């Protein structure tokens, strides 16, 4: 810091430099480009994949009047350009871009955008040392959120990304069933597939999360974003949860529960999101209430026989413990809704499609570790079973899955048997449930016989 | 009505046929925990121990610890041979524990409780007494070795505060009862067990606690407890001096204080038993 | 830390001290350096642990005149202590 | 001033005293009764002393001359050897010894004048309780305390120097930095890689230490150092200020170090939080301040109700200031929850100042794959082709199934099947010139500018796109079933060879009409089948 | 209930054999797998997640504990009439709404939920269920969680009414008196008071320490508004159900004469004027009126006939009825026909009784129910 | 004001009336085109009474132009949307919505 940066080219090579800066603008703000040694200063639309010397510089659009004529002219952005000592090439904006070479107003170039992002940039073939330098309110007042703030504050995010020509990207898993009949050249395709995709808004470009595993810094950041989203919905904070339903979607969580190419920490992330944004407040409301053990004297509760004419998976249920209602998310106008009956089936299907192949002793291993393979799933199934969701015939599927009478017999990572111990704890809690309830039922019947006795006295 | 009698039935039944004693299980369970790099019971004692080592300041009730410390506590010329046979069985049931470091979980857990007197400390002391009971020597050796190894210093602070609490026969409260010994008794039975078997080094350890930063005579504490219990007995006698005939509630709650004073004079007797 | 003015302005004695953790003959030292209250003897080297910070006294490398400055390095390792 | 005091004060470092006998030698000789000695406060370093100016006072060592400061103990209140070079006989226990305290000159006994702030005073008789019994400090607390003495004096001379060059632009430096480093090491937390018992012991000692510096106000002192050091973003000479970055950064590291353990230490930032957030965006030490703010929130449930909208606005603005850092986010997670209990206002405010903007953290949604297949032909007179649609099912899965159809040059346009630009898709590149799908109209630069047409109908399993292109002349226009869709594209690159594209998604069946036309106006003009001429047979790829 | 327990004493009416069959069925393949597999996990590795251990041995606990788990289970369990179950569904759900709030705009939700609990039919009918929910402990815990505003008062209303519903349930509130008095820096004191009222048992069971805290709060009144409150709580303490319990009263007097903390002239000035002061001396003399070897405290009260003139000044002060009522209650319990003639002032108030065609309408009632005392030129 | 724009034609006859339970799919994005909503992402139809004013006023007026089976974009004015408020945690203050509504059927 008057806010600028020194440079040089200390090498036998001086091929090509694309100094496309990482801070895009949307719709006064000076952007000087000092140069001690011609230079192609310009704002650039984020989409720019052209590594070549061949300027200049790679777009008019017109609209007709059901006859042609005017009411047509638009933009030509791709985007901006320029051309024995110091030089000064400012790029002021806001709307309409204006150029001022050497401090003199020689603009009248390209400058027409409706409301689209622009990286400040400078394309340069080096003349060795001290090649370039940077900077009416300051640009810094504009780019960052706290606008206006006129005085210039240099930012750590003010990075200087060179447009590297060949950065590696994901090979994609299964994709489109291509076909094309020669009968008139009728190209055809059927079954769809979806990317687990995301963009980076601060410098817009798409990429799937499946690619994102190699970018471990970025899965770090993103899994922690998921930690934030899980955090915010802590205990019945549904007011925000309806917003996070907007931020992460339902089906997206389903696909997060599907694909095994998803990296571990993200996987546990989304599986914890399913137990946060949605199925978390309710189970928390059915913890203590499950432990209350209060019971009605209705005929279905009147059986109960304790021993069947035993099994944890018995369907007697009974008790009270109030139902966990859900008001479905919508944005048109405090408990987010889910396709529960489908989700339980997906949960058990994730159980089998993990216990099976894991019992086959594979080393993919789904999440990049067995912990990720089981913990999120055993957790989801745990809470989902705690919620009283699952018909008991599916619970029988869980017990044939575990006892069998598969999974629990297997060697396990600690966290997995932790979560397993929690789920099994729910089973024993169901055992205590059935026992206390049967006792209450016999209490009912024996009170009947004994009150019948009481009037004999 | 219908439900009323059902509630009164379950409530009465809870205090009736629920006891009975499935309790016989406790040995078997613990026997299952000693069957082959640490054994499961050792996992248990190391877990509760580390649980006590944590700076919780005020300990949570920890129903788990209650349960298992109660469990282990319940784990413990022909008549002569059978008598020392039972002595060997007992010493074996103690070996099942202290060799697995239980003496240490006891002693750390007591030190942790400080002056608090929850169900916690009581269960720990009963565990201590079950690990000892017989005047067991090795346990006292591990114990004293532990306290001279890790100079936790707060153990004595804790027991001091316990006896600064404790319980007395009291006077006015009885008048309120006319219109808590077992913990004190277990405490002095504990200290008495720590001294029984005539461990000179350990008794002298009680006298001053050598290396620790705050020396704390605990026999003087035991004595002070005996003194305020004493004043409480005297007070109780003067209260009954004129009535001649004694109320049965005044008998049970005086046999109480006599039981305490018996265990506490005895705790002094094992404090001074050796020469 | 001057001490001749013992009257009006007493010395900061809290850190004048140097506990003697160990003392050895010169050759004797070289074994342990390459690898109880015994009385000191002249010709023996001695360690000089500080009573406070407990950093061992040693000759240093840094200069303040070719003479090396004196300091308190953290550990006993090395001939300097 | 001097005070007797009970309750929570025994653990304080200020409640310590150092007995310092007059002899330069044998200071560690056993404490015989009646030997003259100078008592000294451990933290301030000042000796306790009688003085005519204000009676009994703690005072600087230069002021405390022998007889005015010296004290001698007695077994009682009676006023009855020389100085042996030996250790002397054993005497005073810390436990079993009620030692009375006496002045050596005036002979006044140490009693007290008469909320628990019972000031002590000298008096020739006094109350029957003057016999304070001595109690040994742990060596660790003593070390900590003298460490407080040196630390306090060092930061004090430092701060006085900062004031010395503060407001009048044109002194220890390295001593200070080394101080802060050795302090950071003195409060380095025990490693996670260690067995539980010793770890908890070392951690408890860390609590006592972080507490002891806090009780001497050392935290407030370092906070004043940091306060006075934030003035400059750079006075001092080009040397003393050259190391300023290290100084200020180590300050926040040390400052973070004190709070990482105790709850109270971050509870005393209850009023400082606005300052921590104000300095949060210094963009100089940065991470140090961020770690401070993080360490505070994780263990101060009390210091979560305090936070306002401004602070979170400056934290998320901070995330804006420093690119991406999960550290910023964990802070925000610490903002969300105390020890366990939720803070709804705060959660709502993180939500409102962060999430709805959608222009900061990474944002995600499932996307159906984009795909397109060229019919082999390379195309440089004017050229023309049709594209009949036979199957669509627009709203299967989620996304509407794009059927964009148009032109693209070979020297650019690389439809890698996701990702790429703005949620992938056709028309993302300027090289592309597609049409159809949403509102018909164009897609260049991934922009949906709505050119009007007589109908505006979307492609349906009956529609036939009528594309056009011209050599030399850059005019481009497409039609729906022969109906004009106005002048659209104009003035573009003429390099490489453009080819028809026809993008699609999910289940789609569309027929190329190249030659085999179902429909073919003489506008343009040249059928595409003619451009299949070179040698390679026509074959979609 | 006890007779039903005698019916349960069948272990040492042929139905008892069916009961025996019950218990034999209550004696009891999930057990063998859980226990032994937990033993596998323990043997096989030396686990070193402490949470995992806590859970493993929690289950390993409860599997072997097949009789005591039901024992700890039953008190939470409770049977309910099928007809009224729906209200419970409107209850627990709302109760859940406080549970969530136990772990924190929200105050409106709390007051609404607690009010809905107030309106439930399943509340008066099943007090045992209500205590079994632990919900009172929950409410008080939330109240403490707030303390360190209006919704607190709502919690106080709930706790008070919850004390009112029954006495055995009142014991549960009784358990927390010292704690709530630690919480009472300033209505919580109404809650403790309601916790003390009806039960003489509870009235005697209370430790003197609580009263020490209360009189300490009196000692904090060195300048007051809170004094009438504390004295009211002391009144519900000692006076219980008309009878003056010796045990509470004696201690309360011995405490009050230590930190009290010409005063009749201040009373007369209060009459000439600030109502909280006159209410303080009223509630104090009233508290002294609620109490009576034991004889000496009577004399201690005799030190404070200093009265009479307060009753006359009050009769000339027409506010009045409660102050003079306290002076009369004290005058009666502490303190003959000739002196009663000396007191007669009251006939004047009887003349003023016809002015009801107000506050005097209250006074005529208060003094017609205090007209009984004179019954005892 | 509101600026509804038709995307694809429906039956073109059966316009919505007061009190009808309209059945639709739609998807919502901001002016920047950043998505915030999608009924298809829930894979469930969205019913709503029309004229009930259970919805934003622009939704209430804009659907009326639509016919059954019709697809239509909705460039709802903020004042008819959330305006100065903004729906918390999703829609920023003063932000025009962009919908891709599909009116499945009137009921």
């Amino acid at each position: 810091d008057l806010a600028h940066r020194t440079w040089g080219s200390q090498n036998s090579l001086v091929e090509m430099l694309f100094l496309r800066l990482s801070l895009p603008v949307q719709f006064t703000y000076y952007y000087s480009v000092r140069v001690f040694a011609c230079v192609w200063v310009g704002w650039v639309t984020p989409d720019y994949h052209q590594h070549d010397m061949n300027f200049d510089l790679s777009v008019t659009v017109t609209m007709g009047d059901e006859q042609g004529n005017v009411h047509s002219s638009l933009k030509c952005s791709n985007y901006m350009v320029w051309g024995s000592h110091t030089d000064l090439v400012i790029g002021c904006l806001v709307g309409l871009m204006t150029f001022t070479a050497n401090g003199k107003e020689s603009n009248t170039f390209f400058q027409v955008e409706p409301n689209t992002k622009l990286f400040p940039a400078v394309f340069v073939l080096p003349t060795h040392q001290n090649v370039i330098q940077f900077e009416a309110a300051m640009f810094l007042s504009e780019r960052k959120n706290p606008a206006p703030q006129c005085p210039p504050r240099l930012e750590v995010q003010m990075l200087m990304p060179v447009s590297w020509s060949r950065m590696p990207n994901h090979f994609l898993q299964v994709e489109t069933r291509r076909a094309g009949e020669r009968l008139g050249w009728a190209v055809q395709c059927q079954d769809p597939l979806t990317m687990m995709a995301l963009h980076i808004p601060e410098e817009n470009r798409c990429m799937d999360i499946l690619e994102l595993s190699e970018r471990l810094d970025l899965q770090r950041f993103h899994s922690h974003t998921l930690r934030l989203y899980r955090a915010v919905c802590a205990l019945g904070n549904n007011r925000v949860a309806h917003a996070l339903c907007s931020h992460v979607d339902q089906a997206q969580l389903l696909h997060a529960l599907e694909d095994a190419h998803l990296p571990g920490p993200l996987r546990a992330g989304y599986y914890d999101l399913l137990i946060s944004i949605h199925l978390e407040s309710a189970c928390r409301s059915r913890r203590s209430m499950l432990s209350e053990y209060i019971v009605p004297l209705t005929p279905e509760t009147r059986a109960i026989t304790l021993f069947p004419p035993g099994l944890p998976g018995v369907g007697v249920t009974t008790s009270l413990r109030p139902p966990h209602h859900f008001s479905p998310p919508c944005f048109v106008a405090l408990s987010p809704a889910i396709p529960l009956e489908a989700l339980r089936d997906k949960a058990l299907r994730m159980l089998g499609e993990a216990v099976r192949d894991g019992g086959q002793h594979a080393r993919d291993p789904v999440g990049g570790s067995v912990e990720f393979q089981f913990v999120p799933v055993l957790k989801l199934v745990s809470t989902l079973l705690v919620m009283g969701i699952f018909g008991d015939e599916d619970v029988k599927q869980i017990l044939k899955m575990i006892e069998p009478e598969g999974l629990l017999q297997m060697k396990l990572p600690e966290s997995v048997k932790l979560q397993m111990c929690n789920l099994l704890e729910y089973f024993c809690d169901q055992e205590l449930q059935h026992r206390v309830e049967s006792l209450a039922a016999f209490a009912e019947r024996y009170v009947d016989k004994l009150q019948a006795n009481q009037r004999s006295r | 009505p219908t439900h009323r009698a059902c509630n009164m039935f379950l409530e009465s039944y809870k205090a009736a046929w629920i006891l009975t004693e499935d309790h016989s299980f406790e040995d078997r369970m613990i026997d299952d925990l000693s069957k082959a790099k640490p054994d499961p019971l050792h996992q248990l004692v190391l877990h509760f121990s580390r649980t006590a080592l944590t700076e919780k300041s005020k300990l949570d009730e920890d129903y788990l610890y209650m349960a298992y410390a109660d469990i282990m506590a319940k784990s413990c010329e022909v008549s002569f041979e059978e008598k020392e046979m039972e002595k060997q069985r007992l010493l074996y049931q103690q070996s099942r524990l202290h060799t697995r470091g239980a003496a240490e979980m006891v002693l750390q857990m007591i030190s942790a409780c400080k002056g608090e007197t929850g169900a916690m400390v009581s269960s720990t002391l009963k565990l201590g007494i079950s690990i000892l009971n017989g005047g067991n020597a090795e346990v006292q050796q591990k114990m004293l070795d532990y306290l001279k190894d890790k100079k936790e210093v707060g153990f004595f602070q804790s027991i001091q505060a316990l006896m600064q609490t404790c319980s007395v026969l009291d006077l006015n409260a009885f008048e309120r009862q006319n219109k808590d010994d077992e913990f004190t008794q277990d405490l002095f039975r504990f200290l008495q067990l720590l001294c029984e078997g005539h461990n000179n080094d350990f008794q002298n350890y009680l006298r001053t606690q050598t290396g620790n930063t705050t020396t704390i005579n605990i026999i003087i504490c035991t004595v002070d407890y005996l003194l305020r219990l004493q004043e409480s007995i005297s007070d109780f006698y003067w209260y009954y001096s004129g009535k001649d005939v004694i109320e049965e509630q005044g008998k049970r709650n005086f046999s109480k204080a006599m039981s305490v004073a018996k265990q506490v004079f005895n705790s002094l007797t094992e404090y001074i038993q050796g020469p | 830390e001057p001490t001749s003015n013992a009257q009006n302005v007493p010395p900061d004695l809290a850190i004048c001290c140097f506990t003697l953790e160990q003392s050895l003959s010169v050759r004797a030292l070289q074994e342990m350096l390459a690898n109880g209250h015994r009385t000191l003897l002249y010709g023996h080297a001695i360690l000089l642990r500080h009573a406070h910070s407990r950093m061992y006294l040693s000759c240093l490398t840094t200069s303040r005149k070719l003479a090396f400055d004196v300091g308190l390095q953290e550990d006993a390792t090395g001939e300097a202590c | 001033l001097v005070y007797y005091e009970g309750g929570a004060v025994c653990t304080h470092a200020r409640s310590l005293w150092r007995l310092e006998p007059l002899r330069i030698s044998w200071s560690g000789s056993h404490l015989r009764w009646g030997q003259p000695l100078r008592i000294r406060h451990v933290t301030t370093g000042r000796y306790l002393a009688l003085t005519e100016d204000q009676g009994l006072v703690v005072v600087d060592a230069c002021k405390a001359h022998t007889k005015a400061t010296s004290f001698c103990f007695r077994v009682s209140k009676e006023k009855l050897k020389r100085d042996v070079e030996g250790m002397g006989p054993p005497e005073i226990k810390y436990g079993e010894s009620l030692c009375f305290v006496q002045h050596v000159a005036s002979g006044l006994w140490l009693t007290y004048a008469a909320v628990l702030k019972k000031k002590a005073i000298l008096h020739q008789e006094g109350h029957m309780d003057d016999a304070l019994f001595l109690t040994r400090c742990q060596q660790e607390e003593s070390q900590a305390a003298r460490m407080i003495h040196s630390t306090a004096g060092l930061y004090n001379q430092f701060i006085k120097g900062l004031d010395s060059f503060s407001g009048k632009p044109r002194l220890p430096i390295e001593a200070v930095i080394l101080s802060l480093q050795d302090l950071i090491g003195y409060f380095e937390p025990p490693s996670e890689e260690l067995q539980h018992e010793e770890k908890q012991s070392k951690l408890r000692s860390l609590r006592n230490r972080q507490s002891l510096f806090q009780e001497e106000g050392m935290l407030s002192l370092v906070l004043n150092c940091i306060d006075r050091l934030n003035v400059y973003t750079t006075y001092a000479g080009e040397e003393a200020a050259e190391s300023w970055k290290e100084i200020v950064n180590l300050l926040y590291e040390l400052l973070a170090s004190l709070i990482r353990g105790n709850r109270a230490n971050c509870a005393l930032f209850s009023t400082n939080l606005d300052w921590v957030v104000s300095k949060l965006d210094r963009l100089e030490a940065s991470s140090g301040i961020l770690e401070v703010l993080y360490c505070v929130l994780i263990e101060s449930p009390e210091v979560l109700n305090i936070i306002q909208e401004n602070h979170i606005k400056s934290i998320i603005s901070l995330l804006d200031k420093h690119g991406r850092n999960h550290k910023v986010l964990d802070v925000l997670c610490s903002l969300c929850v105390c020890n366990g209990v939720a803070v709804r206002s705060n959660q709502d405010l993180i939500t409102e100042n962060l999430l709805p903007g959608r222009e900061l953290l990474l944002q995600t949604n499932l996307i159906n794959y984009v795909t397109s297949i060229r019919p082999n032909i390379f195309v440089g007179g004017k050229w023309y082709f049709e594209v009949m649609v036979d199957e669509v099912v627009p709203f299967l899965t989620a996304q509407a199934t794009h059927l964009r159809v148009g032109w693209a040059l070979t020297e650019g346009y690389s439809p890698y099947p996701g990702g790429g630009e703005g949620w992938g898709g056709n028309g993302v590149g300027d090289d592309l010139y597609s049409y159809g799908f949403d509102g018909l109209h164009l897609w260049t630069g991934h922009v949906a500018r709505p050119v009007t047409s007589p109908g505006q109908h979307l492609l349906a399993p009956e529609d036939v796109v009528s594309c056009c292109l011209d050599l030399s002349v850059p005019s481009i226009s497409f039609r729906i079933n022969g109906c004009p869709v106005q002048g659209v594209f104009e003035a573009f690159n003429l390099d490489g060879l453009f080819f028809p594209v026809v993008s699609f998604s999910a289940g789609v069946k569309v027929r190329f009409l190249l030659g085999e036309f179902k429909f073919l106006p003489p506008p343009g003009y040249a059928p595409c089948h003619e451009a299949v001429l070179p040698r390679e047979r026509l074959r979609l790829e | 209930q006890d007779l039903l327990a005698h019916c349960g004493i069948q272990l040492e009416t042929s139905l008892s054999s069916r009961l025996r069959s019950l218990l034999e069925t209550v004696r009891l393949s999930l057990q063998e797998l859980v226990s032994h597999m937990v033993v596998r996990w323990a043997q096989e590795d030396y686990v070193q997640s402490p949470e995992l251990v806590r859970a493993m041995f929690s289950l390993l606990h409860r599997q072997y504990d097949g009789l005591g788990e039901l024992l700890r289970a039953l008190p939470r369990a409770y049977t309910i009439s099928p007809s009224s179950v729906e209200d419970t569904m409107s209850l627990l759900e709302c109760l859940g709404q406080i549970r969530s709030l136990l772990i924190v705009q929200e105050e409106n939700l709390m007051i609404q939920s607690i009010g809905n609990i107030m309106n439930n039919k399943v509340f008066y009918q099943h007090p045992n269920l209500m205590r079994a929910l632990g919900m009172h402990e929950t409410v008080m815990e939330v109240m403490v969680n707030v303390l360190g505003p209006k919704m607190v008062t709502s919690c106080c209303r709930f706790l008070c009414y919850f004390c009112r519903i029954s006495r055995q349930n009142q014991r549960s509130m009784f358990d927390h008196l010292s704690y709530l008095l630690e919480n009472s820096g300033i209505t919580p004191l109404d809650v403790a008071a309601a916790s003390v009222i009806d039960n003489n048992e509870l009235a005697l069971a209370l430790q003197e320490q609580d009263l020490e805290k209360v009189v300490s709060y009196l000692a904090g009144c060195g300048l007051p508004c809170g004094g009438e409150r504390y004295l009211d709580f002391l009144r519900f303490a000692v006076f219980v159900n008309g009878e003056s319990v010796e045990e509470n009263a004696n201690v309360v007097v011995r405490l009050l004469i230590r930190k009290p903390e010409g005063l009749l002239a201040a009373i007369e000035e209060a009459i000439r004027i600030g109502h909280a002061i006159m209410s303080f001396y009223a509630a104090l003399i009233d508290l002294l009126g609620r109490c009576a070897e034991a004889l000496r405290i009577r004399a201690i009260l005799r030190s404070l006939l200093d009265d009479l003139v307060g009753i006359i000044s009050l009769p000339l002060q027409i506010f009045v009825p409660d102050h003079k009522a306290s002076m009369v209650l004290f005058l009666d319990r502490v303190y003959n026909q000739d002196f009663l003639l000396h007191v007669l002032v009251g006939f004047l108030p009887d003349m003023r009784a016809a002015a009801s065609l107000t506050e005097m309408a209250l006074a005529l009632n208060r003094y017609l129910c205090l007209a009984v005392l004179p019954l005892i030129p | 004001g509101v600026q509804v724009e038709t995307i694809s034609p429906g039956d073109g006859r059966t316009f919505p009336k007061r009190g009808q339970t309209c059945v639709v799919h739609y998807t919502g994005m901001l002016e920047d085109g950043k998505k915030f909503d999608s009924s298809r992402d829930r894979n469930k139809p969205f019913k709503f009474m029309l004229g009930k004013q259970e919805v934003i006023r622009g939704w209430e007026e804009g659907v009326a132009q639509m016919s059954v089976g019709q697809r239509a974009k909705l460039t709802i004015s903020p004042d008819y949307a959330y305006g100065a408020t903004g729906h918390p945690g999703i829609i920023p203050p003063h932000a025009t919505l962009v919908f891709d509504v599909e009116l499945l059927k009137l009921e």
